[PDB]
């Protein structure tokens, strides 16, 4: 049905920043939301940032709250994750998603449907 | 709206007596006499009604005594018994429901009357 | 034909002026209460929403072909998507009336809410632009159907019944850059 | 076979003003018969109109006290169902629970002073317009008003009209905005005679093309 | 009457579907009638 | 045949280049007396009759798109005036009259527009101004435009200070062509006049 695009990835050193992007391959008329999972090296997938489509609603991690930003573009169907002040915590393999069945906040990091395959990034200090 | 002079302030020593007056020109209201104390709020003291009733404030009652006299449009009040606590600038203007004495800060005050009380 | 150009009347010259013959035509789709009866989306949802219809896309069906009057009437119909219950309240009410449940409140069912309002806006129309203010780029505040609310609203659906459009106004279509025309991508089966 | 039917979606749920009926449960009631029970009311502005409750002015009096002084202005207030002044009345009470409203509201003014004690009041009604209200009679002469003064017959009603640019008004007043959306109701005092401390209470009702349009529910609860 | 397609009377009261209309003319539809057609002068077929 | 004379209240205007008059929206005002005014609306026929206003100068080098605007009611010195600032409520409508006067060997195109509830135009939306009641000034043709619009707005009654439902708009179709023995420039004026003026709610004085 629907593929995800990513974009942005690297290496970078701590202190500085990075932007993810990923656009779907369809642009049907649903209330998608997007949203980001990183697998840190020798652990498991984790929630990072979500947002939906039709307002600008955003959830975080308890880890990342005050430093990543997430947005959405209405014109070209993208969601941008500005990374700011990595950590050297913050090295793992980033991946996006979609979940399109339920749009409610407070589910909006526990199902989703299609990930994308994930981009890597590894910061160094 | 009315034209208001006042005249008899002055200096005196404890104990002793004065007679302020103040004429006025337009119709008959009920007139009274205020003074603002030194760093305190203005407050009203003694009013009188068209021709009768008169009422005082409980400190200065029993040593004051207002008057009116209709024909040449002037009032008066003899103040007895003085003591370093009354020392102000005494106006005097309309002044409605003398029952409850409540003052009127409809307009301008003539500035004409200056008391000190000495001791 | 010819005619006085500067006079402003309408002509409407046919191809019987060459021979031709005006064949029989059918305007069912162009009919004002016709098209305004859809569904279209508000992508701009809150925990608390009011109904203002200046909130549909101005690029869509029926927001564009709102923006084309100066003046309107319509009943409405929404379907909102919620969790909890959804309150109602008319135009003119307090803010703190939708917390109540005197007013009407939806207890929510699996799927979402459908439901029709009335027109309760104080004026006999309501308008798309306003020259000027209406206190002591900005529409009267009470230019509105009303208000919603709910613990969070996913989306919002609105619909326009019995529609009337005053006044026309100009309606774009997308600008040709440097084509000879707008070339598109139109449906066309596979292989 | 049987009757197909498709069980739409988006309808159903429970709203809590919906005009449909419950099923029964319990048959066969009769009640104890209350025929010609005394004091019905069927409508509530018939209450509002045959019942006018008092105004509240300062000091919490619902009257005006004739005033030995220069100032004409008894009182003055908003033409607002959220006013001060009618903070304590059952017009005002009734209208806190919808949204708009329409139509006369009559005033009452009853002049409760000795035989001996005469005087001539005036009120005018103040649309907006101006940013403040008139405070002289002679002034205030140029709105739609109405004199009278007391004798036999100590009661006057005035009926404040409705004016306006839209059919309704808001029964709320909106935010810290200034200048009430409609008018005032000034007051004034022409004259008198040995009237020191003599009153005039006033009290309002509704008129008789008054209306309320849409029930809400807006207090904290 | 636009865009409704069932032929049965509806369940709910005209006074409760939508709300009523009180009283105290399409424009273009009659400036679009009187407008003028045919030709202008004379004519030589 | 192209002599048109108007007559509101006391003052008249000929005209002998007379195109016809165009009615906007309506050929006669709606019920003026309705419920919102409860019964206490008058008529003042002493208000209905025209003024003057300048618009701009129609010189060469303004391209198409050149848009003037003119919001109504504008600045009254007369009867219209006191009538503004002291009644709370009024209605009315508007009959205009434009006059661009050159000679008949210049060249050129004007649109007269009456837009209401107005709102800045963009350079895209221009080519649509002739949705509104109009009419064109050509020297070649005629040198007078006359529209007449009814009362129209969410309310019955109008708080001129506040709004201004309809607006004036004269824009450059086709620029100006003058020759040798043409008019080097044009000036355009305005000949406004209200029409069913109502007044309710009588505000007091300030005197």
């Amino acid at each position: 049905q629907v593929q995800l695009q990513e974009s942005g990835g690297g290496l970078v050193q701590a202190g500085d920043s990075l932007r993810l992007s990923c656009v779907p391959s369809v642009r049907t008329s649903d209330n998608y939301i997007m949203g980001w999972f990183r697998q840190p090296p020798g652990k498991e997938r984790e929630f990072v940032a979500a947002i939906r489509r039709s307002d600008g609603t955003t959830k975080y991690a308890a880890s990342v709250k005050g430093r990543f930003a997430i947005s959405r573009d209405v014109a070209k169907n993208a969601a941008y994750l500005q990374m700011n002040s990595l950590k050297a915590e913050d090295t793992a393999v980033y991946y996006c998603a979609a979940k399109y069945q339920s749009t409610f906040y407070s589910t909006m990091d526990v199902q989703y449907d299609y990930w994308g395959q994930g981009t890597q990034v590894t910061v160094s200090s | 709206q009315v034209q208001l002079q006042e005249s008899g302030g002055g200096l005196v020593q404890a104990g002793g007596s004065l007679r302020l007056s103040c004429v006025y020109s337009g119709g008959a209201y009920s007139m009274g006499w205020y003074r603002q104390a030194p760093g305190k709020q203005r407050e009203l003291v003694a009013a009188i009604t068209d021709d009768g009733i008169t009422n005082y404030r409980d400190t200065v009652k029993g040593r004051f005594t207002i008057s009116r006299d209709n024909a040449k449009k002037a009032v008066y009040l003899q103040m007895n018994s003085l003591k370093p606590e009354d020392t102000a600038v005494y106006h005097c203007n309309t002044v409605r429901r003398v029952a409850t004495l409540s003052g009127s800060s409809s307009g301008s005050w003539g500035q004409g009357t200056q008391v000190t009380v000495s001791s | 034909t010819t005619s006085a150009g500067e006079s402003a009347d309408p002509v409407t010259t046919t191809v019987e002026n060459y021979g031709g013959e005006t064949q029989v035509q059918r305007r069912h789709h162009t009919d004002v209460g016709f098209i305004m009866d859809r569904f279209v989306k508000i992508n701009n949802t809150n925990p608390t929403h009011v109904i203002d219809l200046m909130q549909t896309h101005q690029h869509g069906l029926v927001g564009a072909l709102l923006r084309a009057a100066t003046y309107y009437f319509s009943d409405l119909e929404i379907v909102v998507r919620h969790e909890g219950n959804l309150t109602w309240v008319p135009n003119g009410a307090p803010e703190a009336a939708l917390s109540n449940a005197g007013n009407p409140t939806a207890y929510n069912k699996a799927p979402f809410t459908r439901l029709a309002l009335p027109y309760t806006a104080p004026h006999r129309v309501l308008a798309t632009v306003y020259n000027g203010t209406s206190k002591y780029t900005q529409l009267p505040a009470s230019f509105n159907f009303g208000a919603i609310r709910a613990t969070d609203i996913s989306e919002l659906l609105v619909r326009m019944k019995r529609a009337e459009l005053y006044c026309p106004r100009p309606l774009l279509a997308v600008e040709v850059t440097a084509q000879d025309r707008h070339k598109q991508k139109i449906i066309a089966p596979a292989k | 076979g049987i009757v197909p039917v498709a069980c739409s979606d988006g309808y159903g749920g429970l709203v809590t003003t919906d005009p449909k009926t419950a099923d029964p449960v319990y048959g066969k009631v009769y009640n104890p018969p209350r025929t010609n029970y005394p004091g019905r009311f069927t409508n509530l502005l018939d209450v509002a109109e045959a019942c006018p409750t008092f105004l509240c002015f300062d000091d919490g009096k619902p009257y005006v006290v004739t005033r030995e002084d220069e100032q004409r202005l008894l009182a003055k207030f908003d033409v607002s169902l959220a006013a001060k002044h009618m903070s304590n009345t059952y017009l005002s009470g009734i209208a806190q629970y919808y949204a708009q409203y329409s139509g006369t509201i009559n005033l009452h003014f009853m002049f409760t002073g000795s035989t001996d004690s005469k005087a001539r009041y005036m009120v005018a009604y103040v649309p907006p317009g101006v940013e403040t209200p008139p405070d002289t009679p002679e002034r205030a002469a140029h709105c739609i008003h109405a004199e009278w003064d007391t004798g036999l017959n100590s009661k006057f009603t005035f009926s404040i009209p409705y004016v306006s640019a839209a059919d309704y008004a808001y029964t709320a007043s909106d935010v810290a905005e200034t200048t009430n959306v409609q008018g005032w109701v000034c007051i004034y005092q022409i004259t008198h005679g040995k009237a020191q401390n003599d009153t005039l209470v006033v009290s309002v009702s509704a008129g008789k093309d008054f209306e309320l349009r849409l029930p809400i529910d807006p207090r904290t609860q | 009457s636009g865009n409704t397609g069932s032929i049965i009377n509806n369940y709910y009261m005209q006074q409760y579907q939508n709300s009523m209309d009180t009283q105290l003319n399409d424009w273009f539809s009659k400036l679009a009638s009187s407008a003028f057609s045919g030709l202008f002068g004379a004519l030589l077929a | 045949d192209r002599t048109l004379t108007t007559r509101n209240g006391h003052t008249t205007s000929t005209t002998q280049s007379s195109v016809g008059v165009t009615y906007g929206y309506s050929t006669g005002e709606d019920h003026v007396s309705g419920p919102n005014t409860s019964g206490l609306e008058t008529r003042v026929t002493q208000a209905e009759r025209f003024f003057k206003k300048h618009l701009f100068n129609w010189t060469t080098d303004k391209p198409f798109g050149h848009l003037e605007k003119l919001k109504l009611p504008t600045d009254h010195k007369g009867v219209y005036g006191h009538l503004v600032d002291s009644f709370a409520y009024m209605r009315n409508g508007w009959d205009v009259e434009v006059s661009a006067v050159g000679n008949q060997f210049n060249g050129g195109c004007l649109l007269v527009a009456m837009v209401p509830e107005w709102k800045k135009f963009t350079p895209r939306e221009k080519y649509q101004l002739t949705l509104f009641p109009h009419q064109f000034i050509s020297p070649r043709t005629n040198m007078t435009a006359h529209i007449t619009v009814p009362y129209l707005g969410v309310n019955r009654y109008d708080q001129y200070k506040k709004h201004k439902p309809w607006t004036l708009v004269v824009m450059v179709v086709s620029p100006l062509t003058t020759s040798s023995i043409g008019a080097t420039e044009i000036k355009v004026y305005a000949n406004i006049a209200p029409t069913h003026v109502h007044v309710a709610g009588e505000l007091p004085s300030k005197e």
